[PDB]
């Protein structure tokens, strides 16, 4: 068992949905301004365990995103399909390889850190619903799935 | 005073609050009780269950609980699914687990009536769904033409070749398509090179089918669903075997070919120079430990990491 091949997989699939996610046509304006941050625990120092809990709820995240109407952007459908998959892979893939153990999954879901991470993303979702699924809130989403995707890029350093 | 909550119904429509903050309730005993998350206090209601028959097949249709809601919103991908069945009058019951929202329940009798019971769980934040109510379903006569057996994709990188044995149509439909909550779905996407087919032999391009993870379908029921992951992987290299035959037992050691090897999990596959079976056996280190073999006896022994075969006659017996 060990937790450096996780962090050798986890940095080949997100190189793949990064990749994805900016195929959807071809420029993503990081200054675009929304109410909703991604919780400080992420940031900040976790337990190795925790990580591969933290991936495995960003990921089932952001698919949940995506499922969404995004008739609005003029994106390429078959692009919105292939990531869905690509991310759902993974987040299958990360479930498997965390099913033998089974004792600190639960004391993860009553953590502090995974509620903050919960309410994140429901604002995302509900901020969404709000204005409507319009252009400029999924312009938003999109710059902030590149800025959730780098958080996934510096968490797989707590694997080492 | 106690706040029983079941989903996203209270007891004592488009606009709601967040279900993973602190919330309170204020009714007029003056009531003011204890601030909550209603996260870890709500219960999960039955799934919502719609049986459909064919020949040798119930397709049991799960609806996660909540038409959606929110308590579940972004819960839906953890739940998995537990199905029971058994016919009308009989006692014991078949069990099926499925994460899938569409569950087909093969090797059925036809003309004969069974009943289904679907449980919700939360694999990973403790809780569980009471069994739905009770619903049975009778099967259909037998088709005339039969459903297509055993598949197997065998694919050269950008082109798939899909074999089979028994007019021929073939729909394909993405990975996480089955796995994700209905509503949408499950409409599948066709094939044009494998719509109408003569033969078994069926080729396709990855332009068409352009997820890295698909299922695929072969007046007739459906098949089988075919899943079938299409990745570039060819990592990684195989491990360097090393046999010691002693006196009675065979060592056996596996090493990788990236070091350090501390977290690793291997494999055998050994047989022997004479025989036409293969016999397979894994362990958590890699010193595996060949006993009670016959004596002088040749032995073929093959390792892989999660290698070629290397031949070892053993020890008379000293």
């Amino acid at each position: 068992i060990n937790y450096k091949q996780l962090q050798l997989q986890e940095r080949t699939n997100i190189r793949k949905c990064q990749e994805l996610l900016e195929q959807l046509n071809g420029k993503i304006n990081l200054t675009y301004r929304a109410d909703f941050k991604i919780p400080m625990e992420m940031t900040e120092k976790m337990q190795k365990s925790y990580t591969a809990f933290a991936i495995q709820e960003m990921l089932q995240n952001v698919f949940l995103v995506f499922r969404n109407n995004f008739s609005s952007t003029g994106w390429n459908e078959t692009i919105v399909v292939r990531l869905l998959d690509e991310l759902h892979q993974q987040t299958v893939f990360l479930k498997t390889v965390l099913e033998e153990k089974q004792e600190e999954r639960l004391t993860w879901e009553m953590s502090s850190t995974a509620l903050h991470l919960k309410s994140y993303y429901w604002r995302v979702q509900r901020y969404l619903k709000l204005m409507k699924y319009n252009s400029y809130a999924w312009m938003v989403v999109r710059a902030e799935i590149f800025r959730n995707f780098l958080i996934i890029r510096r968490l797989t350093r707590n694997f080492q | 005073i106690d706040v029983y909550i079941i989903d996203d119904n209270y007891t004592l429509s488009l606009l709601d609050t967040n279900v993973y903050i602190k919330t309170q309730f204020r009714v007029r005993s003056w009531n003011e009780v204890d601030p909550f998350i209603p996260f870890y206090t709500a219960h999960m209601s039955p799934p919502e269950v719609r049986l459909e028959a064919e020949d040798k097949a119930i397709l049991v249709h799960i609806s996660p609980p909540g038409q959606d809601g929110n308590m579940w919103a972004l819960e839906k991908p953890s739940f998995s699914y537990t199905i029971r069945i058994w016919q009308k009058s009989s006692s014991d019951k078949k069990t099926i687990n499925s994460t899938y929202y569409v569950e087909k329940i093969p090797e059925l009798l036809p003309e004969t009536t069974y009943c289904l019971e679907v449980k919700a769980i939360h694999p990973s934040l403790k809780k569980h769904s009471n069994y739905s109510t009770v619903q049975c379903i009778s099967t259909t006569v037998a088709n005339k033409m039969p459903v297509p057996g055993n598949l197997q994709v065998d694919a050269q990188g950008k082109s798939y070749v899909l074999k089979w044995d028994y007019l021929f149509r073939a729909q394909w439909l993405p990975g996480y398509s089955k796995s994700s909550s209905g509503s949408r779905s499950d409409k599948w996407k066709p094939i044009p090179t494998c719509a109408n087919v003569q033969t078994t032999h069926c080729v396709f391009s990855q332009d068409t089918v352009y997820t890295g993870t698909f299922f695929l379908h072969v007046t007739s029921f459906w098949s089988e669903e075919k899943f079938i992951d299409s990745q570039k992987h060819i990592l990684p290299p195989p491990p360097v075997i090393t046999v010691t035959a002693m006196s009675d037992t065979l060592l056996v050691y596996v090493n990788c070919q990236d070091s350090t090897c501390d977290g690793l999990n291997y494999e055998i596959i050994f047989w022997e120079n004479t025989s036409n079976t293969k016999i397979s056996m894994e362990k958590d280190g890699p010193e595996f430990t060949l006993k009670n073999l016959q004596p002088l006896t040749v032995y073929c022994v093959q390792a892989r990491v999660l290698s070629e075969k290397l031949c070892e006659k053993t020890r008379p017996g000293s």
